[PDB]
DNA sequence: CAGTCCCTGTTCGGGCGCC
DNA sequence: GCATGGCGCCCGAACAGGGACTG
């Protein structure tokens, strides 16, 4: 029950670049840690073993280091593929522990949400319930907030929602989110609104409609 | 009464009593032990009690081996082992693995048990004796005396050594690459395999004992960090020598000269082709030692080529098994240590130097043991024969504790001395 | 009664034969009256009446005690220990109070008639053989051989041990949580059981012996605390050495000098610091054994400071298992030391103190790890256990020491108590030779034929000297140079010898000695700021050498 | 030459056992410093560890779970397994069984790792899902690039192979993850064209369920209102 | 080198103390 | 012609081994 923690979650940086990321423990580990590569894919690779020591056939851009609490990983000059989550596991002490991982990403010039809402479906609604899509596209960064308002009236009940990961082409997010209520009550108002709170129109962009 | 065998005679060297050494102090920790580990000795009679009528005695110890946990009895049997001689090394010596030395892994196995049952000698049992502390001196010793042959007695092996080839000579002839070498309580197993086949091959050896009565100690594997486990296996290739090296320096003060010239001249009895007068010429008359002096191309002309001369095996150096071995020890210095091993002066067999163990705990004297240990353990292994050592210590000191860190079947014979840095002879840098 | 314990066998000297030694004549007052004690004997079973063919026989005489005025068979077996088979003594050591532990319940015991109870070997008895003369020239006096373990006979002590010990065994074994502190014909008996089940254990237990020839007489300890044992007495919590009546008389004289230094030293034990080594030297120098001697001041001095001490009794304690143990060191006057081993803030278990100086170019860290070395010893022998130590002398002090000493060596777990006298090394040479200091080239010599020889340096700037020297050879005079150039010469100097002795010596660190010169050489380098000294071969014909070589090789033979 | 595969049954019920089997070739369960290790990883979460079995059977169990672990092999076979009894929809996740070596006195690190089975815990029984287009409306159609949605609404167990005009379209995609409502699952695309070809050229959402055999396909009729 | 001498360390003897 | 045995202490003598000088 050695805990270990990344403070550095979610990091995001440019090809050619250079990054360290942070691994500490709750005691003096004695220089037991390894570092893993699990990419988007899921596959999970061995990249250093005794927190400095390089796994064979791994790219000479690799090294870590660290001592007693404090250790770190640092990727020489960026690729396209080191973009990835990376694990450091403690193996001083059973049981083992990873930590909680750092996300690498991709720095992209920040963009909109292209907002999208949607009625529920005929034939949704002929079985008697009703959805309210609205799709938030190629947005950056992640860090996006959706707000839903029936006749000025906000709600939360029925709000779902599902975040992409950074498209590998793009580098963007989308995210789907949806309003499941009831038939009747679907026929039980008139608006439906969506707002999205982005990082860059201090005015929340909204679509929305009436039955 | 263990075994229908007929008990071979031995009879200490001549105009020799047999072993009559005081007990020395034991730690509980040590004693409760070897109460427990010596009453069910005597139970399945391998021992006896007796009393003040045997005029002889041993010391007694043991340690909680670390390579299982499981603690050993250790009797100093050194005066009587050396009281009695003819006997195992001229009658019934054990010849050596030329190429035990050669293998790449070796391993050793506590063969102990298989002296259990072999019966000792009816008369030479008197000189076995050995007793048993009590804390704060509550009651008197607790004494006892062997019945069978006994560990750590340079004649068990012996006397075993027929019953011993033949267990192995089946695992021999069906495993002709490995070399197998006994020296009293051990087992010196080594092959050409893989780490990972040695190992087996090695517990597998071990089956092939037990499916004969010799049970050998079960060593301890852990999953934690510091996998020492991983180094009981013996390496004879990171086993190189240490030669002399002499200093480098762009501009020589005085006081530089001197040291070189110094060291160029012990080392002279090492490595006869080693002159020093065109060289210390550089130092005629009497003057401040800080002074920097021009290294003459008649000078440092030597200086370069007496060092080419310190890098080779020295004037047809030869080992005679006949002869006793010595060792030294030098405490370098921030936990190295360094060695020669040599049968005559100034003809080194060999030179090295035991870096250091990462549990040294900055404690020389635990240091120095290992240092001891290890360098007899090579001494097994390349000879077949123990080093007598020239202990850096004080023996007030080395008594006190030497056990505690103690850890092997054996014990080598040692003395003390109190011999200054010389000369940075065995160097340092 | 006599015990059904099996007799253990005891042989002669290899090679030797009984002791056949004459009886001397005596009155018809001491015969008739050994004839009483040797009768009563006779039908106790404790001897019996040997046949003419025994040659053997020792001399035994009779003594009366002032006292009662009563008689005593005294024994002379002088001759049958030379003769009799050396035996392994099993007792190691005496039990020390310190080592005891809190028991609810405690019981001192002591047998009666030990030895006398312990048969002695059958086929070793003939040796035992003496004979009581008869009045006159009549017919021979009357034989007796001894069948119990006879009282001054080498053996006896060691078997009757055994005796006791294996007798007591089977007790042991059946009642483990009952300590029976056995020593020779005394039994300490202890437990956490109520004053009723135990007083029916102690029971238990002098029956047992009784059954086994042991008997455990009316002379015991019962509710009885203080507890007479080992010297000491034993109280429910703590305990105390019996008095020390210290000889004070007028006239002192070499012997009566050892019966004060001696109890001192008895007394060192729980009394606090205590110094002897004063009136000690008292005794040195080859002497006589009643020839009177002068009390010194300096002497007169250690009485006073210690008279004082056993002036005010003290009390020591029990030890407590969990509690793990702590040994403070002291340093005291010039060789002396002290210690006071103990558990709780101010609860001494014991104390104790330490002289010896091992060699005689020493220091003072060295007697420091002397010290504890030898604690820890005596510790592991009444503890089993390793102490925790507290000593004066800075984590710093120490480790420069070691690092530096070429000689390995170490101290267990450990921490500093400041309070001085505090221990340090007072000089220290250089690393690297100094730039600004004349560099002397120190020698000497001398001839083992004439006991005489000079010695002097030579300076890089030409400076000389050559002070002669009557009996005293090369060690002496290669040791003297390099004393010189601690005279004549600055606060900074370098120095170059061509003796190891000499050279390691001084390297050592020495900070005390045996000889004054090296004291002296001592209290240069104290005194200067800064040394260094260098070695080199002689006769090499090195640089500086050469110089003082001749310059002192005035009477190099014949 | 080393590798390792997680077999399995991917799912389970509640309070059910399932046993994965971890089958490897390129080294031995009998040399020394050999082991097999059993990492999981819940849906989304960081990577946590589960037990790990060694040559000598000193076998070491996650503190949180030994109550519902048991590791074991089949040396033989070169086979590793992995038991969890009475299982819970926490333990739903992908589970990877490493192959975990200690190298010297200093190395032990899981050398080589498999590609995981996805275990999910769920009483859900296997069902189809339901279709439904979405078209904009209110905010009628731009001279500019319009969004269509599809909607694949309560189905078991994932996963779904969803494409548009049976991969003719595949640029604007965006197909989400899906989440479990009411114990089932629900997820849309959406996918975007020029107005210039929408509703001009038809566009359709093609959804496939494999368990449950079922294949469908979705017209997106443009708003009416 | 063979023959001796110096010097330091260790062991064992003697007396006392305590049992 | 007065313990036997054990441990401790203090002292001095015989003894051992290593290095150095002498012919
Ligand atoms: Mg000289």
């Amino acid at each position: 029950d050695i805990q270990m923690t990344q403070t550095t979650s979610s990091l995001s940086a440019s090809l050619g670049d250079r990054v360290t990321i942070s691994c500490s423990a709750s005691q003096d580990i004695s220089s037991y840690l390894n570092w893993y590569q699990q990419k988007p894919e899921g596959t999970v690779k061995l990249l250093i073993y005794y927190t400095s020591s390089l796994h064979s056939g791994v790219p000479s851009r690799f090294s870590g280091s660290g001592s007693g609490t404090d250790y770190s990983l640092t990727i020489s000059n960026l690729e396209p593929e080191d973009i990835a989550t990376y694990y450091c596991q403690q193996y001083s002490k059973f049981p083992w522990t990873f930590g909680g991982g750092t996300k690498l990403e991709i720095k992209r010039a920040d963009a909109a949400p292209t907002v999208s809402i949607f009625p529920p479906s005929s034939e949704q609604l002929t079985s008697g319930g009703a959805s309210v899509v609205c799709f938030l596209n190629n947005f950056y960064p992640k860090d996006i907030n959706v707000k839903w308002k029936i006749d000025g009236s906000e709600r939360q009940n029925g709000v779902l929602n599902s975040w992409t990961d950074q498209d590998s082409k793009d580098s963007t997010y989308s995210m789907s989110s949806t309003l499941t209520l009831t038939k009747d009550e679907y026929e039980r108002h008139n608006s439906y609104t969506c707002e999205a709170t982005h990082k860059t129109s201090t005015s929340p962009i909204v679509k929305s409609f009436n039955r | 009464p263990i075994s229908p065998i007929e008990t071979v005679p031995v009879k200490l060297k001549p105009g020799m009593d047999g072993p009559k050494v005081k007990q020395w102090p034991l730690t509980e920790e040590k004693i409760k032990a070897l109460v427990e580990i010596c009453t069910e000795m005597e139970k399945e009679g391998k021992i006896s009690k007796i009393g003040p009528e045997n005029p002889y005695n041993t010391p007694v110890f043991a340690i909680k081996k670390k390579d299982s946990t499981k603690w050993r009895k250790l009797v100093d049997f050194r005066e009587l082992n050396k009281r009695t001689q003819d006997f195992w090394e001229v009658q019934l010596g054990i010849p050596h693995p030329a190429g035990l030395k050669k293998k790449k892994s070796v391993t050793v196995l506590d063969v102990g048990d298989a002296y259990f049952s072999v019966p000792l000698d009816e008369d030479f049992r008197k000189y076995t004796a050995f007793t048993i502390p009590s804390i704060n001196n509550e009651t008197p010793g607790i004494r006892y005396q062997y019945n069978v042959l006994p560990q750590g007695w340079k004649g068990s092996p012996a006397i075993f050594q027929s019953s011993m080839t033949k267990i192995l000579e089946p695992f021999k002839k069906q495993n002709p690459d490995i070399v197998i070498y006994q020296y009293m309580d051990d087992l010196y197993v080594g092959s050409d395999l893989e780490i990972g086949q040695h190992r087996t091959k090695i517990e597998e050896l071990r089956q092939h004992l037990l499916r004969w009565g010799l049970t050998t100690p079960d060593k301890k594997h852990q999953k934690e960090p510091p996998f020492l486990w991983m180094g009981y296996e013996l390496h004879p290739d990171k086993w190189t020598v240490q030669p002399i090296v002499l200093p480098e320096k762009d501009s020589w003060t005085v006081n530089d000269i001197q040291k070189l010239v110094g060291k160029l001249n012990w080392a002279s009895q090492i490595y006869p082709g080693i002159k020093v007068r065109q060289l210390s010429k550089l130092l005629r008359g009497t003057k401040a030692l800080t002074e920097v002096i021009p290294l003459t191309e008649e000078a440092e002309l030597e200086l370069a080529e007496n060092r080419e001369i310190l890098k080779e095996p020295v004037h047809g150096v030869y080992y005679d098994p006949s002869k006793d071995l010595i060792a030294e020890i030098q405490k370098q210095g921030q936990g190295q240590w360094t060695y020669q091993i040599y049968q005559e002066p100034f003809k080194n067999l060999k030179t090295g130097k035991y870096a250091r163990m990462r549990g040294a705990h900055t404690n020389d004297v635990k240091q120095l043991t290992e240092a001891v240990q290890k360098i007899t353990t090579e001494s097994i292994v390349i000879w077949g024969k123990t080093p007598k050592f020239k202990l850096p210590i004080q023996k007030e000191t080395w008594e006190t504790w030497w056990t505690e860190y103690w850890q092997a079947t054996w014990i080598p014979e040692w003395e003390f001395v109190n011999t200054p840095p010389l000369v940075k002879l065995w160097y340092q840098l | 009664p006599i015990s059904p314990i099996e007799t253990v066998p005891v042989k002669l000297k290899p090679g030797m034969d009984g002791p056949k030694v004459k009886q001397w004549p005596l009155t018809e007052e001491k015969i008739k009256a050994l004839v009483e004690i040797c009768t009563e004997m006779e039908k106790e079973g404790k001897i019996s009446k040997i046949g003419p063919e025994n040659p053997y026989n020792t001399p035994v005489f009779a003594i009366k005690k002032k006292d009662s005025t009563k008689w005593r068979k005294l024994v002379d077996f002088r001759e049958l220990n030379k003769r009799t088979q050396d035996f392994w003594e099993v007792q190691l050591g005496i039990p020390h109070p310190a080592g005891l532990k809190k028991k609810k319940s405690v019981t001192v015991l002591d047998v009666g008639d030990a030895y006398f109870s312990v048969p002695l070997d059958e086929d070793f008895r003939k040796y035992t053989a003496f004979t009581i003369p008869s009045i006159n020239n009549e017919t021979p006096g009357i034989r007796y051989q001894y069948n119990v373990l006879p009282q001054g006979w080498k053996g006896s002590p060691a078997i009757f041990q055994s005796s006791m010990t294996k007798i007591l065994e089977p007790f042991k074994k059946q009642n483990p949580d009952i300590v029976i502190y056995q020593y020779m014909d005394d039994l300490y008996v202890g437990s956490d059981l109520e004053i009723g089940q135990h007083r029916t254990k102690i029971e238990e237990l002098r029956q047992h012996l009784l059954r086994w020839g042991l008997t455990t007489p009316d002379k015991k300890h019962q509710k009885e605390p203080p507890f007479l044992w080992m010297g000491y007495e034993l109280h429910p919590d703590k305990w105390t050495v019996q008095p020390i009546v210290l000889p004070e008389k007028d006239s002192w004289t070499v012997n009566d000098i050892c019966k004060l230094v001696g109890k001192l030293n008895w007394a060192s034990q729980i009394y606090p610091g205590i110094k002897v080594r004063q009136l000690s030297k008292l005794l040195r120098g080859t002497k006589a054994l009643t020839e009177v001697i002068p009390l010194t001041e300096e002497a007169e001095l250690e009485l006073a400071e210690n008279r004082e001490i056993l002036k005010e009794p003290v009390h020591g304690v029990y030890y407590d298992p969990s509690k793990d143990l702590i040994a403070e060191i002291q340093k005291q006057g010039q060789g002396q030391w002290t210690y006071q081993i103990y558990q709780e803030p101010f609860k001494n278990l014991k104390t104790g103190k330490y002289a010896r100086m091992r060699g005689a170019h020493t220091n003072d860290v060295k007697q420091l790890t002397e010290a504890v070395q030898k604690i820890t010893t005596e510790s592991i022998v009444i503890w089993g256990k390793t102490p925790k130590f507290k000593l004066p002398i800075q984590k710093e002090t120490w480790e420069t020491w070691w690092t530096e000493y070429w000689q390995a060596t170490w101290i267990p777990e450990w921490e500093f108590v400041n309070t001085p006298p505090l221990v340090k090394l007072w000089y220290q040479l250089e690393k690297e030779p100094i730039v600004g200091a004349e560099t002397f080239y120190v020698d000497g010599a001398a001839n083992r034929e004439t006991k005489l020889g000079k010695a002097g340096y030579v300076t890089n700037k030409g400076r000389q000297k050559v002070v002669p020297l009557t009996n005293t050879t090369n060690q002496k005079t290669e040791l003297q140079a390099i004393y010189l150039a601690l005279q004549d010469s600055g606060l900074e100097v370098n120095i170059v010898t061509d003796s190891q002795y000499a050279l390691g010596i001084i390297q050592a660190q020495p900070d005390k000695s045996e000889s004054e010169l090296v004291n002296q050489i001592i209290e240069q380098l104290i005194k200067k700021e800064k040394v260094y000294l260098a070695w080199v071969p002689a006769h090499k014909g090195i640089g500086g050498n050469e110089q003082v070589d001749k310059l002192v090789s005035a009477g190099i033979r014949k | 030459q080393i590798t390792l595969k997680e077999s399995g049954p991917g799912i389970v019920q509640p309070s059910q056992p399932f046993r994965l089997t971890c089958t490897f070739s390129g080294f031995s369960l009998s040399t020394s410093g050999i082991g097999v290790t059993w990492i999981r990883q819940p849906s989304g979460k960081g990577l946590e560890w589960l037990a790990t079995i060694w040559w000598d059977d000193d076998n070491r169990y996650n503190p949180s779970l030994k109550s519902r672990l048991t590791v074991s092999k089949d040396t033989s076979n070169n086979q590793a397994f992995l038991n969890m009894m009475t299982v819970e929809t926490a333990d739903t996740a992908i589970y990877y069984c490493a192959q975990s070596a200690i190298t010297s006195v200093t190395d032990s690190a899981m050398d080589h790792w498999g590609q995981g089975t996805s275990v999910t815990v769920s009483s859900a029984k296997t069902t189809p899902p339901s279709v439904y287009p979405l078209a904009p409306g209110s905010a009628a159609q731009t001279n500019s690039m319009v969004t269509l949605g599809c909607l694949v609404k309560g189905y078991f167990p994932e996963p779904v192979t969803v494409t548009w005009n049976s991969g003719s379209l595949s640029s604007g995609v965006h197909t989400f993850p899906a989440v479990l409502q009411s114990d089932l699952y629900t997820l849309s695309s959406s996918v975007t064209v020029p107005s210039s070809t929408w509703p001009s050229e038809t566009v359709t959402c093609n959804v496939a369920h494999p368990a449950s055999s079922t294949k469908v396909d979705k017209k997106i009729v443009p708003a009416d209102c």
